[PDB]
RNA sequence: GGUUCGAAGACGAUCAGAUACCGUCGUAGUUCCGACCAUAAACGAUGCCGACUGGCGAUGCGGCGGCGUUAUUCCCAUGACCCGCCGGGCAGCUUCCGGGAAACCAAAGUCUUUGGGUUCCGGGGGGAGUAUGGUUGCAAAGCUGAAACUUAAAGGAAUUGA
């Protein structure tokens, strides 16, 4: 840090703590917008129902009709 | 302002280490300086210190050898136990064989063998190697 | 394949009026050939291939690709070098990066961690090294640490002898150029790095060149 | 040279050295060679310490002699104003010379024909002769230079504070280092003057040696 | 990357100075960066001069001067050929150039 | 354009150099020596390393010569660039000293100088350079 | 350079400059080692001994070496106290 | 596409999108 | 108060097309007084206070010391000069102090040998300084200030070609 005074333990706790908040990583973890954006909401594995299936394109030069479910 | 005296008068013993000078003087003098460059010239490596004074803060003229890499001071004065001395050291110095982190105790200004010898610990002042 | 001594420093050691090689560095004698190094310490001399990066130069015909070799070698005992040579051809840039490490081979300084019992295990002092921005820290370890660092410059501490020590890396570690020469710097100078045990008066001792003057002038013009 | 009688100035050096004019400083100053100056003129022409140049010269001239073999001293001098002094010095004490255009890599690049390696090294003026400086830092030997108040002072071992400028305060300076090489070793006695007087090294205009010979002719 | 160290001006101590017009074009450029010429000419140049001499009611007659100072923006200076392009090394210095004719 | 390249110099060079001895300032002898002595395929060539042998013996048997290091060099310097004029530039009967340089004169244990002379000071402290 | 068990055990003592108090690394080619002869104080002559310093390549690229010198050769009796 | 334009033209849409606002409050 | 200039606008040229670049007029404005507005490449793209670490030529202020010129004229003393020192003020020139990726920096150094005190501020590029909320304002807008989503690059210095 800058401020390293004898007494300036709040100021650099409160620092910390106001700027870890920058982190994306640290932002989206902590924050439940993303957990809520999440479809299986912080889930490994979810159980789903088969609609139809799904030819995608791919990418640029790599292109391929990939193959996917929309469950 | 200047806040720290013994801070800036280590430093600009450094640059002049750095830059080979033969004596370097320092403007203000005090109690904590005199027991600082004490400690370091018990241990060699500086030579030998006059002390100028006018009634009011006095300089010291400290004459220098090369066997000083770096006259360090760490700020603020934290407070060390016998038990993260080790740790300090660990950290402060370049080995277990040489280095010495002067911290000022209950007896007086000494390094830190001389402070485990007593069994005391005390506010840290700095550190030279 | 009989060597013929060039400068005065190779013909004292053809002569073998210097009989080790320690002299030299101790009187900062710059080494300009390699029949030195191998006559000196070529028993136990051993080589490798650090990376070969094919750097690129573009004119009007595409590219000259020519290939840049990374060499590090030494004994196993206090001395090492690193050599860096860029060549048209593999083999030559290989062939000449060899010597350049064997021309930049440096003494090391191996300290004791704690107590000081038997052989020197470890660096004697935390030592940095940079080079461009690669910065290397070098921490001493007590017996049977281990080399704790990466690949790169884990071979050239072993190469170094120091079967000891812990390191820090900073910067972007991954041009094997920096990191080599940034280590090969920090074992460079332990050397130069002043110590308490140093403090005594040094006695200026014999210069090869006073000392074998009349030889000199004598074996050779 | 301390405190010695038989290496004191005599009254004939102070004579030469006035009539050299090598007392004269240059219109700038180093901060590097303020301490062979006593004052500075009227007009700003500074007055170089003779007793310590004097000094300095016999320093230089201990540092020579403690060379042990003559031809492995090397002494340079690409400005043609000490061209000749720099030569006859060294066919005098037996020192190899370099008789201008120091070619760079003399000392590093030992392909090089005339690839050189000397014990030590006397050039005479640091600002035209920067090369065999900088060559002497990649090659470890010792430097002695004739410097002036103008001279910067890296890479020098020993500097002789003289008026380098002038070609008769150069050639005196070099026949009064070759002199005292000399006399420092069992060549010549210190009683008797020497035989060849200091005007053999004086640069020669080559105005002054059409001059010579239309008076002789 | 900091082309100049002084950015083309003279402004060491204002932050602000009093801008001037430019003579060819109606551009406005601050008075230390913009280059300034000072012309000094003569009202007959080459060959008129003789002949005027010798048409002139008054014998040995001094010619007058006329005095003009022209300021140009950057691109209208470069463009006529007042100033131009350095090496980078070459940049740095700025004594003026010989005057022997 | 006649230009002679680097081979007819340096061939023109070292050849002088080796063989100083055998030639002079006539082109056809030389002609036949270096013929002789250097194994030139080509006659053409031949003239113009003979050609440029003559020009540069007449350029030494004038004066020096940057290119060409034959033995001539090492004595020419005690023949007759060892003049010595009768009486030393330094020996002269009144020397001009500041009085300044008096001063510091006096400082050293030069006390008493028998063959001085104290010029008048300079008056006027005008000596730098005006600016611009 | 002594263990605890009182055997040297560094291959080589690098050297030590006589005017920085500081060690001189294996490859610092700017470092000096330079040797003064001695005057006999009778005789004016070499003597066969000699005075030797060394100079770090530090000093003589800042450009103090000159001083240096002076002040050691002062030390030692090579040059006269009054200088 | 200069950032002072997309900067003005993004002025312009937060105008518009306050008088929409403003209309429909 | 509106001289000149000149957004918007009109017209004449250029142009394949010019709603512009060029030219003629030309409203607000550009001027002043009284209220707001508080945004700039508001730049040294470089926080404030304090100590140390090379020289060299200068410059502005005042003080100090000093040969010698030139005025008041009739000389002490005041100016204008000249030669140095002193404190900071804009700065410049050179360097293997040292730093950094380099450009370059006596600070952008005294940072792995990491700690003089202290405020603010950044965490890949966009979305976006956008939405919403609050607050200020006559308005234009200012301050505070996200997320969903998308991407494996965006970027800095420097070298060679073109
Ligand atoms: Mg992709
Ligand atoms: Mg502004
Ligand atoms: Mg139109
Ligand atoms: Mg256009
Ligand atoms: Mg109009
Ligand atoms: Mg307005
Ligand atoms: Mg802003
Ligand atoms: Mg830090
Ligand atoms: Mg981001
Ligand atoms: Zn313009």
């Amino acid at each position: 840090g800058k401020c390293r005074g004898l007494r300036t333990a709040r100021k650099l706790r409160s620092h910390r703590r106001d700027q870890k908040w920058h982190d994306k990583q640290y932002k989206k973890a902590h924050l439940g917008t993303a957990l809520k954006a999440n479809p299986f909401g912080g889930a490994s594995h979810a159980k789903g129902i088969v609609l139809e299936k799904v030819g995608v394109e791919a990418k640029q030069p790599n292109s391929a009709i990939r193959k996917c479910v929309r469950v | 302002v200047r806040m720290n005296v013994l801070a800036d008068a280590l430093k600009s013993i450094n640059n002049a280490e750095k830059r080979g000078k033969r004596q370097v003087l320092i403007r203000p003098c005090s109690k904590v300086i005199v027991r600082f460059l004490t400690v370091m010239m018990k241990h060699g490596y500086i030579g030998e210190f006059e002390i100028i004074d006018d009634h009011r803060a006095g300089k010291i003229v400290v004459n220098l050898t090369g066997r000083l890499n770096k006259c360090g001071v760490i700020s603020p004065r934290f407070d060390v136990q016998l038990k993260d001395l080790e740790k300090w050291q660990n950290n402060l110095l370049p080995s277990r064989q040489f280095g010495f982190i002067v911290l000022t105790t209950s007896a007086g200004i000494m390094d830190h063998e001389e402070a485990r010898r007593k069994h005391t610990g005390g506010k840290i002042l700095g550190f030279f190697f | 394949k009989e060597w013929l001594p060039v400068t005065k420093l190779g013909r004292l050691v053809k002569d073998m009026k210097i009989k080790s090689l320690e002299e030299i560095y101790l009187f900062s004698l710059p080494i300009k050939e390699s029949e030195i190094i191998d006559f000196f310490l070529g028993a136990s001399l051993k080589d490798e291939v650090l990376k070969i990066m094919p750097v690129q130069k573009q004119t009007r015909a595409g590219q000259r690709t020519r290939f840049k070799a990374f060499v590090a070698i030494g004994d196993y005992n206090g001395h090492v070098g690193l050599g860096v040579k860029c060549s048209k051809e593999v083999a030559t840039a290989i062939r000449g990066a060899i010597i350049l490490a064997k021309l930049s081979i440096v003494p090391v300084r191996r300290g004791y961690w704690g107590n000081k019992i038997g052989k020197p295990h470890t660096v004697p002092c935390k030592v940095t090294g940079r080079c461009g921005s690669v910065l290397v820290r070098l921490i001493p370890a007590p017996r049977g640490t281990g080399i704790v660092s990466a690949p790169v410059p884990k071979k050239l501490l072993m190469m170094a002898g120091i079967d000891d020590c812990y390191t820090s890396a900073r910067g972007c570690t991954a041009t094997l150029g920096n990191f080599a020469k940034a280590t090969f710097d920090a074992i460079s100078k332990t050397y130069s790095y002043l110590t308490p045990d140093l403090w005594k008066e040094t006695v200026f001792t014999k210069s090869p060149y006073q000392e074998f003057t009349d030889h000199l002038v004598k074996t050779h013009t | 040279s301390g405190a010695l009688d038989v290496l004191q100035m005599k009254e004939e050096d102070v004579l030469k050295f006035l009539a050299a004019g090598t007392h004269l400083g240059g219109t700038n100053l180093d901060f590097q060679m303020e301490q062979y100056i006593y004052k500075r003129k009227s007009d700003g022409i500074y007055i170089i310490n003779l007793k310590r140049t004097w000094e300095k010269l016999l320093l230089a001239a201990r540092a020579i002699v403690a060379i042990e073999n003559p031809a492995d001293v090397s002494v340079i001098s690409s400005r043609n104003t000490g061209q000749r002094a720099v030569l006859k010095f060294a066919a005098a004490t037996g020192a190899t010379p370099i008789a201008g255009r120091f070619t760079p890599g003399t000392f590093t690049n030992q392909i090089q024909t005339a690839f050189r390696e000397p014990r030590l090294l006397v050039v005479t003026d640091p600002r035209a002769d920067h090369q065999p400086l900088t060559e002497a830092s990649y090659v470890n030997l010792p430097t002695i230079a004739l410097c002036n108040t103008d001279s910067p002072l890296r890479y020098v071992d020993i500097a002789i504070p003289c008026n380098n400028k002038g070609a008769h305060s150069v050639g005196l300076m070099w026949w009064m280092l070759a002199r005292e090489v000399l006399r420092m070793r069992g060549t010549i006695s210190r009683e008797h003057p020497w035989e060849v007087m200091p005007d053999l090294y004086f640069y020669r205009d080559p105005e002054e040696i059409e001059k010579e010979e239309q008076a002789a002719a | 990357t900091k082309k100049r160290r002084n950015n083309g001006r003279a402004k060491k101590g204002r932050g602000h100075v009093q801008p001037i017009r430019c003579t060819n074009c109606a551009r406005c450029v601050p008075k230390d960066k913009a280059i300034k010429k000072f012309v000094i000419r003569n009202i007959v140049e080459a060959a008129a001069v003789r002949d005027i001499s010798e048409a002139s009611v008054f014998d040995a007659y001094v010619l007058p001067k006329l005095y003009v100072k022209l300021h140009y923006c950057v691109s209208c200076a470069i463009h006529s050929k007042v100033v131009r392009n350095r090496s980078r090394e070459a940049r740095k210095d700025r004594t003026p150039p010989p005057r022997f004719r | 354009g006649r230009v002679r390249t680097k081979t007819v110099k340096k061939a023109a060079r070292v050849i002088i150099e080796k063989y100083y001895t055998r030639l002079g300032n006539d082109f056809h002898t030389n002609k036949r020596v270096c013929e002789e002595i250097a194994i030139i395929p080509s006659k053409k060539l031949r003239n113009k390393i003979a050609g440029y042998v003559t020009h540069l013996m007449k350029r030494i048997q004038r004066g020096p010569v940057r290119g060409i290091s034959i033995k001539l060099q090492e004595e020419e310097r005690e023949r007759r660039d060892n003049y010595v004029p009768e009486v030393s530039a330094l020996d002269q009967e009144i020397i001009e000293v500041d009085p300044d340089t008096k001063e510091m004169l006096k400082l050293l244990d030069f006390g008493s100088l028998s063959n001085l002379q104290v010029t008048q000071p300079t008056v006027g402290m005008n000596f730098k350079t005006p600016r611009g | 350079m002594q263990n605890d068990a009182g055997e040297f055990v560094d291959l080589y003592v690098p050297r030590k400059c006589s005017a920085s108090n500081r060690i001189i690394g294996a490859k610092d080619h700017a470092s000096i080692q330079m040797n003064v002869a001695e005057v006999d104080k009778v005789t004016g002559r070499f003597n066969g001994q000699f005075k030797t310093y060394a100079i770090c390549g530090a000093i003589r690229r800042m450009g103090e070496s000159d001083d240096s010198i002076l002040r050691l050769a002062k030390a030692d009796g090579i040059v006269s106290k009054n200088f | 596409m200069r950032a002072k334009w997309r900067k003005k033209r993004m002025r312009r849409l937060k105008r518009k999108r306050r008088k929409m606002r403003q209309r429909s409050k």
